[PDB]
């Protein structure tokens, strides 16, 4: 009774990066 | 290269209870491993080789909310305390581990990787430790080796004075043979 | 003299 | 969404600052003793330590803190300044091989980056380049031990 839902995520394929500005 | 995760929240506790009841899950779908929850609590389901495994003691018999609807699970093993879905469109399956390392690395809830020495089979020990708290709602949770593929599933932890020292894990091998 | 930051990196690759 | 690098410059060059245990550390012959910009004005530094060639003001705005490498892993990961990553193999306390030399200029500007350990965490802070005509095949650097003894 009642389904598991996807709440959020962990992305373990990013790589480093400059932040952009906006 | 390191390993390195984030993460990122895709909806709220009204929105998760209405999915829950709905089954109906229209958001889009990005990573390995994916935070997920029941009305009861949340965990972590990691895909691998396309399965999107987690464990029975937090998923247990029930239907993953997706976009076309309840998805039933595609394995279920009770005393391997796992279960498995079809991974979702847009999410990124991680690989066994062939490499045998003993140096594992957890990834928690938080996005947090630690270290974990292997201990045997199914436990590692933490080099760090830390209060269980930190390992809060991690389970199905990936342990990866130094090249980043899963050695197992986090299941529970080893602690003592509230202090987890060690975790007990799901060998990737278990996921072999519950899907045999 | 002043040392200023002019940009930032995040090792985990999150976008914004 | 923070960094726990930061990219920052003088009049004269610009190197790199990492996060880590509220501190953002960098290279003393980078920085010296200057102070650093912050929207309330100039921010003096919390640990000057020219012996170690190391120096941390408060850590910034928009800022994250690494954490400390506790695995001892001996396979490191340089960042540099244009957010590449260099496998490096630690051949002691503060040097490190890379596995695959870079001409001088690839590492230009990256002191005061981390490297990481194969769980992304802080081994220590790039501090110079060791080259041999032009191409940097090991790299110097300094242990956060150093930085979680100066505090
Ligand atoms: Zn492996
Ligand atoms: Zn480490």
């Amino acid at each position: 009774k009642g389904c598991v839902v996807i709440v959020g995520r962990i992305v373990l394929s990013g790589k480093p990066a400059i932040i952009p500005k906006k | 290269a390191p390993i390195t995760a984030y993460a990122q929240q895709t909806r709220g506790l009204l929105g998760c209870i209405i999915t829950s009841l709905t089954g109906r899950d229209k958001n889009q779908v990005e990573g390995e491993v994916q935070i997920v929850s029941t009305a009861t609590q949340t965990f972590l389901a990691t895909c691998i080789n396309g399965v999107c495994w987690t464990v029975y003691h937090g998923a247990g018999t029930r239907t993953i909310a997706s976009p076309k609807g309840p998805v039933i699970q595609m394995y279920t093993n009770v005393d391997q305390d796992l279960v498995g879905w079809p991974a979702p469109q847009g999410s990124r399956s991680l690989t066994p581990c062939t490499c045998g390392s003993s140096d594992l690395y957890l990834v928690t809830r938080h996005a947090d990787v630690i270290p974990v020495r292997r201990r045997g089979d199914s436990r590692g020990s933490l080099l760090s430790p830390r209060p269980i708290s930190y390992l809060k709602g991690s389970s199905g949770g990936p342990l990866l080796c130094p090249a980043g593929h899963a050695v197992g599933l986090f299941r529970a932890a080893v602690c003592t004075r509230g202090v987890a020292k060690a975790v007990d894990f799901i060998p990737v091998e278990n996921l072999e043979t519950t899907m045999r």
